[PDB]
């Protein structure tokens, strides 16, 4: 995963 | 995007991120309409020989963003989908006509200063300013090249090119619908879209009032900043009565 | 009604470093 995690609440 | 550069902050405020859940990456570039709608291309969404068929719960929107992978915290804003409208005489099984989709944001997004739409063009608009040589912008997270990803979102700059042009660069039938851009072998600039820029916009600022109008959406093309090819770009206003259809019913 | 001005060029009667390119190419 390249990309930084999305917050919790939008996943 | 190739041969571009790193786009200013707040350049393009109307960008939008279409992103994938599970397995979270870029899925394609878009652009803000207005506070609950968001324009990309079809092909983004929906295309059967790539087996792509994203529903609303596979994708999330990112609107204000400028690193392509960074949680622009404060910054950016994070939308889910109500739903997916797309052309329904998109014509994927041969050229990419009506290469475009609307997606229907479950909550309004507060414009701020790196959120905000961009205008569709109305007819005078397209007659005064889609014509051969007059530049728009592109802009988009995607490949740095054919065969590589970029920290920051990425611009260019490109002519639009004559219609016989176009139709010469491919075996492609090339419609009315579509229109091409980019620099030709002697010219000596370079510059287009690649691989994750499809459904961003390729934007003109009015001479006339000063506005920035998304003209187009980018669409496909033979590679990327292929020496005799160029990208095509799906014809906004061409497609507008769709749109407006589409917004005015839902 | 205010849309394709942007908070941080248009708003502010700022230019961006390559917008002028644009404009020549309207001839
Ligand atoms: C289905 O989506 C695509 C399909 C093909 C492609 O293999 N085709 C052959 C078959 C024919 O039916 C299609 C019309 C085209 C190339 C594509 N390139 C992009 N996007 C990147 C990009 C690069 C350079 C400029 C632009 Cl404007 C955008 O998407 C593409
Ligand atoms: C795409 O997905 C939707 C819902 O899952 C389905 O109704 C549609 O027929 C699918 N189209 C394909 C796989 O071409």
């Amino acid at each position: 995963g390249d990309f930084e995690e999305i917050p919790e609440e939008y996943l | 995007i190739v041969e571009g550069s790193d786009a200013e902050i707040g350049m393009s405020p109307w960008q939008v991120m279409l992103f994938r859940k599970s397995p979270q990456e870029l899925l394609c570039g878009a652009s803000l309409i207005s506070d609950r709608w968001v324009l990309t291309a079809a092909h983004c969404l929906l295309y059967p020989p790539w087996d792509k068929n994203f529903t609303e719960n596979d994708l999330l929107v990112r609107i204000g963003k400028h690193s392509r992978t960074r949680y622009e915290r404060n910054i950016e804003k994070i939308s889910m989908l109500e739903k997916i409208y797309i052309h329904p005489r998109y014509n994927w099984r041969e050229n990419l006509d009506r290469d475009i989709a609307l997606m229907k944001l479950k909550k309004p997004v507060a414009f701020s200063d790196y959120i905000h739409p961009v205008c569709l063009p109305d007819r005078e608009t397209a007659a005064s300013l889609l014509q051969a040589g007059y530049k728009g912008r592109v802009t988009g997270w995607g490949n740095l090249k054919e065969t590589g990803q970029p920290s920051v979102l990425q611009v260019v700059n490109l002519p639009i090119v004559e219609r016989p042009v176009c139709k010469d660069s491919t075996r492609i039938r090339i419609t009315d619908n579509m229109f091409c851009a980019g620099y030709k072998p002697d010219e000596g600039k370079r510059g287009d879209a690649c691989e994750g820029d499809s459904g961003g916009p390729f934007v003109m600022k009015s001479p006339f009032n000063n506005r920035w109008y998304q003209m187009g959406i980018v669409s496909w093309g033979e590679g990327c900043d292929r020496d005799g090819k160029y990208g095509f770009y799906t014809h906004v206003f061409r497609l507008k009565k769709w749109i407006q259809k589409v917004i005015d019913q839902f | 009604a205010d849309c394709g001005l942007r908070p941080l060029f248009e708003k502010k009667s700022l230019e961006d470093k390559t917008e002028r390119e644009l404009l020549e190419s309207y001839i």
